RNA sequence: AUGAUGUCAUACUUAUCC
């Protein structure tokens, strides 16, 4: 597959014809990464297996060889760069001892992974730094990567810091304590100590919570930095202890008393960002503290946190911002003295279109706006906020409506007073009026602003649905669906104030939509006669059901992803609730069209398809509908069919299997393999869902296992296999275990496989046999198979004995043998033969 | 589990924090990842909830809105009393379909 | 004093956490005094087996917990 | 005034695999003096080369005008070369002599 | 090997082994660092110190042979200051 | 100590337009464009036009008193580097006819001498559309010159 | 008459996934 004009470079070896005459040869033949790099994903594939067999054959040094220059290019894609990642991994999942001489000369290209704009990115050069490090050895990683810490360039520091910090989690914090410990003190030079502390605060951002333990350690380290000569060291210092503390939940307080006392004198005679550094870690550390110290503490931070409101650095206001929720969302600081204090130059500065516009302030704004609502009540706030809501811009309103959103979520909407209501609902009104992109912020918005306000919100109704209906045509691709929507999440609002004109309205007006060609509004419209349905019963829906299902079953051709989902969910709704409004004729007309929905990409959609199939099934009765299941192809073998099997289950249970089953072990005989196997999961899920009540049916089942279980092809042992499975957690404790112990005899033959599901699957099928038919017979098959020597049947038995032996080790006491005593050990336990 | 067989699981300290389900994978179970015969709740770990990481399903990771529970199948077998099955690792899966 | 012998780790997989799972590898004597030692375990966890085993003998219930407990280490010495 | 991406290397191709130096050096030779050239002698590469001159806006002026430039029957490819890493097959060392020597002899 | 022998660095002092340390990694990487110090510190900061991972931390900080004999030097200076009642080693006595 | 500012840096404007051996000033717009108009360059310092420059065939072109940043010099020792730059470029303009469209014209627009300029015995202030014709006169220093060029 | 490996289609599973 074809040569990008530049890769020429690189894989030029190749374009030689030469050919058939050692290493040159395994060169040679490793531009199968060519094939790895561009071509079709089968041949990405197909080589990469092929590549990761041969790891031990060609070993690393002529892989990164091979690899670092492309993984290096600098015309590297997105996709190709991840993929070479892929066998990057793939590779370091076997090589261990290999990797020692390159893994610095991996690092140097994986440590621009950790610092990336892409997360993916992140989290997997986090991924595959772990794997090198554990791969290799500590002192592998440790004396390797020394140089870099006083290399000039400090990008290769930080991303260095990143490093060690990921190595960390790997090998543990006290393995790598005492190379740190030595590095923040020494006396070379500062950059050194720099880069130490900027590793003690990754380590705490990766490992984060479990830091911990040893808290106290990390803090007696980096404490000796606070009160250096160079200024660096100090910010980067206290920023660490930030990071710590946010990741020490409240505990290890004393952990960081030492630190306190410097932090609090630098509070007072800093300027820049150092100060607002400090600002930053004493943050995190009050919420930390006891209210009695903390509240000195706090009321002396409170004014610097006052003063510094107004300063331009964005770094500051982020600071600054997240202190006001920790300080002032304690629960020892008084209201009032916020209200005054505080409040009007929050509002005043940090208000404003400088914020919203940014995201991280957007969000940490919101957080602390939110909190201190939390504390001095929910009108203030609002209040002073609602005027906002009619601003021209748009993300300043989505601003102050998710906030007013979140709090009137949290506090409740009984605080507020009728004016500023007024204002509310007229802005929420007038704000949703105008959305220049589609989002939820509104429409959660408004939902839970109404549901908050009850009952009071009744005297606004006419006006809401009139901008309802009005919205409701202006712009069908853009605002129906949004208008749809929030009638969704409006009906019960609309349904206890008892405005009953209303429901006619909306129940005739969206079943006018229903002819909608647009699948993203129809979808919408669907969603919301839904929740209609829930509100107001059946017998009282204004367009009567035998209107409705009618008219909605021919739209299960739609294709579309928002049209199926709303549609299926609604039929599944009226078919399980009301159902005899309908006569049979449309429903069985209903499920030859259910059939085919099965092709759904979509998981959720075959989903509430086979609930709505079981629904009708009850509406129906069995045999038909469980015939128009066996009727099924299988012609798809990935899926798309055992979804079919699951209606056959959940049909089966509907009305009692007791009837079903003898029609599927009929079916059971036709020559078609696959629906073979079909019938077989059909059972499978069948003594799933039904539990206790097969301790009858065991027995019809059995022999048919046996046939089963003997092996036309594997996928009869397998799935068989499983039907014994979760027969065997169902039927125990009832007495019928002897058949059980003749089924497992036809099992024990199949332990011997290398095929991952047949071999799975037999575990799952051992470990289910061995709680229902007790351990002391599984032992005494698993015997004599310990013993042997062969490297297949010891590691296999072992296997089993050792599932055999996590659970229920408690009861196997009896059932070990009687095992004689050699010369140096005496292996009887005498113990047992105590005899009164 | 059956549709990501790389997948590996916490199994960390069983905390007090309950386990919570997004609403994508509302009703999959965690061991078993069926539907049907739910017995017990999920508990997640201390350190899987904390700060950002509370409220988020343990399967798929993204915002949970119900409880997530644990299958009747999975708690007769003993396969609930093992560690928390938080998903901390992601490989093969939702990597190529951004790209797309 | 180079040992090169740094059973660290690999690729996150294995690295046994549990006590009395086994190997494929195990020894007879290992997996014996494994037995042995669950056997232990089970006759100091169950209450009617430890009574039942006090009654036989002449010894008391705690003197029999406290020899149980001392032959727990080293029950046959080779592994 | 001049766009940041070209540099002072130039990927020239369509080249003969008789080509002499003398034509390289003689054509190339008119915009400036040539720091050095390049050309694959290995399989993939041959007809491919490269030009380093002592001066960036000597391979302006001459992709300027050498762009699609002939010879025999071909117009040659003219790029500005892509050099952002340095295939790291060579180090970053050495640097020692020469710096303690500037720090020798001017003493600075 | 030397590492073999339990030792314990709360019974000897600290200041006298920081000299023969600093010129132990003068001889070993040639030139004087702060990542050796610090980790020499960290090594001998706890008071029952680990000889095994001392020498795999410096056993290829080096190059693999020079680190085996800063270790055995590190170790039986440590053992004759620990087994002095004084708890200085033997260079300490003549100056 | 290592103070900090945040504020425009030379060296970026210096990478955008770097000469020679010195930094490139007087830039032009992106409205430029090569001329088609019959105007050559007639220089009379003694009534005699001995030497003939085009400037329809250049796009750029720098006149000073140094001889490693100009091409050519010129014998001027009481006129700066940077005294005057007459550029031609199309700017918005209307016709004769009244029809808007692009019109080859030379931009006369002072650099910012230290004694300025003067042209037809009269000074004109830079940032503004003057209306600049053939056969001026024009001076090329900063103070007075010999020499005009039409 | 199994088994061996290898080019090469074909079905099946993973509730695989935009």
């Amino acid at each position: 597959p074809f040569l990008k004009p530049d890769d020429i470079q690189y894989f030029d070896k190749l374009l030689v014809d030469v050919d058939e005459s050692e290493e040159q040869k395994e060169r040679k033949i490793m531009k199968l990464l060519l094939k790895i790099k561009n071509g079709t994903p089968p041949m990405r594939k197909a080589a990469l297996r092929q590549i990761t067999d041969k790891a031990r054959e060609f070993g690393a040094g002529p892989l990164f060889n091979q690899i670092l220059p492309l993984l290096m290019s600098p015309t590297l894609e997105d996709q190709e760069r991840h993929l070479l990642v892929k066998v990057i991994d793939r590779i370091l999942y076997k090589l261990d001892d290999l990797v020692r001489p390159y893994v610095h000369k991996i690092l140097v290209v994986i440590e621009p992974l950790l610092i990336d704009e892409d997360y993916y990115a992140r989290v997997e050069g986090r991924e595959i730094i772990s794997n090198l490090a554990k791969a290799a050895g500590l002192a592998t990683m440790i004396s390797t990567m020394r140089p870099d810490i006083d290399n000039m360039d400090e990008y290769v520091r930080n991303t260095t810091a990143r490093a060690f910090a990921v190595v960390a989690s790997a090998l543990g914090i006290p393995s790598l304590l005492p190379f740190l410990k030595a590095v923040c003190k020494s006396k070379k030079s500062w950059q050194a100590r720099h880069t130490g502390i900027k590793i003690v605060q990754q380590i705490a951002i990766l490992m984060g919570c479990a830091i911990l333990p040893h808290l106290r350690s990390l803090v007696e380290i980096i404490e000796h930095g606070l009160v250096d000569e160079q200024q660096k060291v100090r910010t980067i210092s206290a920023l660490a202890i930030a990071a710590l503390a946010e990741a020490a939940t409240p505990y290890g307080i004393e952990s960081f008393d030492s630190v306190l006392k410097p932090l609090w004198k630098g509070i007072r005679q800093h300027r820049g960002k150092g100060l607002a550094a400090f600002l930053k870690a004493i943050g995190y550390l009050i919420p930390l503290m006891d209210a009695e110290y903390a509240n000195y503490y706090t009321r002396e931070v409170m004014l610097i946190l006052i003063r510094e409101f107004q300063s331009p650095d964005e770094e500051m206001k982020k600071i600054v911002l997240k202190v006001v929720k920790q300080c002032c969302g304690t629960d020892g600081v008084e209201a009032n003295y916020i209200k005054t204090e505080i409040l009007p130059p929050f509002f005043k500065h940090f208000w404003q279109h400088r914020m919203a516009l940014d995201r991280r302030n957007y969000r940490q704004l919101v957080d602390t706006t939110v909190e201190l609502a939390n504390k001095v009540g929910a009108a203030e706030i609002i209040s002073r906020i609602v005027d906002d809501l009619k601003d021209e811009a748009e993300q300043y309103r989505k601003m102050v409506m998710e906030t007013i959103e979140k709090i009137m979520g949290n506090l409740g909407a009984a605080d507020i007073d009728h004016k500023l209501e007024e204002q509310l609902i007229d802005g929420i009104l007038y704000a949703f009026q105008e959305q220049t992109t589609e989002d939820s912020v509104m429409l959660n918005g408004f939902g839970t602003v109404v549901n908050a306000l009850g009952k009071r919100v009744k005297p606004y109704l006419p006006q809401i649905c009139g901008t309802v209906l009005w919205r409701l045509n202006n712009k069908s691709a853009k605002v129906r669906q949004q208008a749809a929507d929030l009638i969704s999440r409006t009906a019960v609002v609309m349904k206890t104030c008892q405005e009953e004109k209303l429901m006619g309205h909306l129940g005739v007006v969206l079943y006018e939509y229903l002819g909608e060609e647009y699948p993203e509004v129809l979808g919408s419209i669907l969603g919301a006669l839904k929740a209609i349905v829930n509100v107001i019963g059946m017998h009282k829906m204004t367009p009567p059901i035998k209107d409705l299902l009618p008219r909605l079953t021919p739209i299960l051709k739609n294709r579309h992803e928002k049209v199926q989902e709303n549609c299926i969910d609604l039929v599944g709704r009226i078919a399980d609730r009301g159902a005899e409004y309908v006569s049979a004729r449309e429903w069985m007309r209903i499920c030859f069209e259910l059939l085919e929905l099965l092709k759904a990409h979509k998981k959720a959609i075959r989903r509430a398809t086979v609930n709505t199939f079981g629904y009708i099934a009850k509406a129906i009765g069995p045999h038909d509908v469980l015939a128009t299941l066996l009727n099924n192809l299988k012609v798809q073998e990935r899926q798309n069919r055992v979804c079919t099997t699951v209606a056959i289950a959940i049909v089966a249970e509907t009305c009692s299997p007791f009837t079903v089953l003898p029609a599927l072990m009929n079916e059971y005989r036709v020559p078609e393999l696959n629906v073979q196997n079909g019938v077989l999961k059909s059972l499978s899920f069948l003594f799933e869902y039904i539990g206790e009540m097969g301790k009858d049916y065991i027995y019809a089942v059995t022999p048919l296992l046996e046939d089963a279980l003997m092996d036309r092809d594997l996928v009869h042992r397998q799935t068989a296999s499983a039907v014994v499975q979760h027969m065997s957690l169902g039927v125990y404790g009832f007495g019928c275990e002897d058949s059980l112990n003749h089924l497992l005899n036809y099992v024990w033959p199949n332990v011997f496989e290398t095929s991952p599901h047949v071999i799975q699957a037999v575990m799952g099928a051992l470990e289910g046999l061995r709680v229902a038919i007790g351990p002391c017979r599984m032992l005494q098959y698993c015997l004599q198979g310990l013993f042997h020597p062969a490297r297949k049947v010891r590691d296999v038995y072992w296997k089993i004995y050792n599932s055999i032996y996590i659970g229920s080790q408690d009861a196997l006491i009896a059932h070990y043998p009687r095992i004689y005593n050699d010369d140096k050990n005496t292996y009887i336990r005498y113990e047992l033969d105590y005899i009164l | 589990a059956k549709h990501h067989p790389d997948l590996i699981f916490c199994r960390k300290q069983a905390g007090v924090a309950i386990g919570r389900l997004c609403e994508k994978c509302d009703g999959k179970c965690v061991i078993c990842d069926s539907y049907v015969r739910p017995c017990t709740l999920v508990r997640i770990c201390d350190e899987c909830n904390y700060g950002s990481y509370q409220g988020r399903c343990v399967i798929c990771g993204g915002p949970g809105v119900s409880d997530a529970y644990y299958c009747k199948e999975c708690t007769i077998q003993e396969k609930d009393r093992d560690g928390c099955p938080k998903i901390v690792n992601l490989g093969s899966s939702k990597t190529d379909l951004f790209y797309e | 004093m180079t040992d090169r012998y740094t059973i660290h780790s690999q690729l996150e997989h294995l690295q046994s956490k549990y006590i009395g799972t086994g190997h494929a590898d195990t020894t007879k004597w290992e997996w014996l005094v494994n037995q042995h030692r669950d056997s232990y375990c089970s006759y100091m966890g169950h209450f009617d087996l430890l009574n039942y085993f006090a009654i036989a003998e002449n010894e008391s219930k705690a003197r029999v917990r406290f020899n149980l407990m001392e032959k727990m280490l080293q029950p046959c010495g080779p592994p | 005034r001049l766009p940041p991406e070209v540099n002072r290397i130039l990927y020239i191709r369509n080249l003969p695999y008789k080509i002499t130096a003398e034509e390289m050096y003689d054509i190339f030779g008119k915009y400036g003096p040539i720091r050095q050239i390049r050309v694959g002698n290995t399989p993939e590469t041959r007809g491919t080369a490269y030009v380093v001159y002592e001066d960036i806006f000597d391979a302006k002026n001459a992709c300027d005008h050498l762009s699609g430039f002939n010879v025999c029957n071909r117009y040659l490819v003219v790029l500005y070369y892509n050099a952002n890493r340095a295939f790291q097959k060579m180090d970053t060392k050495k640097k020692e002599e020469q710096l303690k020597l500037l720090k020798e002899k001017y003493g600075i | 090997e030397c590492l073999e022998k339990k030792v314990d660095m709360s019974k000897v002092n600290l200041e006298v082994i920081k000299p023969w340390i600093t010129k132990r990694v003068t001889e070993i990487l040639g030139f004087e660092d702060d990542v050796v110090i610090e980790f020499i510190f960290n090594q001998l900061e706890v008071k029952n110190p680990d000889s095994k991972m001392m020498q795999i931390n410096l056993t290829g900080f080096l190059n693999g042979k020079n680190a085996r004999e800063f270790m055995g030097e590190l170790w039986p200076l440590l053992l004759s200051a620990q087994e002095n009642i004084a708890g200085i080693p033997s260079a300490f006595l003549e100056l | 100590k290592e103070k900090p500012s945040f504020e425009l840096s030379g060296a970026l404007l210096e990478d955008t337009n770097t000469f020679r051996g010195v930094v490139i000033k007087y830039s032009e717009p992106p409205e430029a464009r090569i001329p088609k108009k019959r105007w050559r360059l007639y220089p009379f310092k003694n009534d005699e036009v001995l030497p003939v420059m085009y400037i329809h065939r250049q796009s750029a072109y720098l006149l000073g008193r140094h001889r490693r940043i100009a091409d050519i010099p010129i014998d001027h020792p009481s006129c700066s580097k940077q005294h005057a730059v007459f550029q031609y470029r199309l700017v918005e303009y209307t016709r004769a006819d009244g029809t808007v469209g692009r019109r080859v014209k030379p931009y006369i627009i002072d650099l910012g001498s230290g004694n300025g300029t003067f042209l037809n015995n009269k000074r004109i202030e830079p940032q503004r559309y003057y209306e600049l014709k053939e056969k001026d006169v024009l001076k090329f220093g900063f103070s007075s010159r010999e020499y005009v060029l039409l």
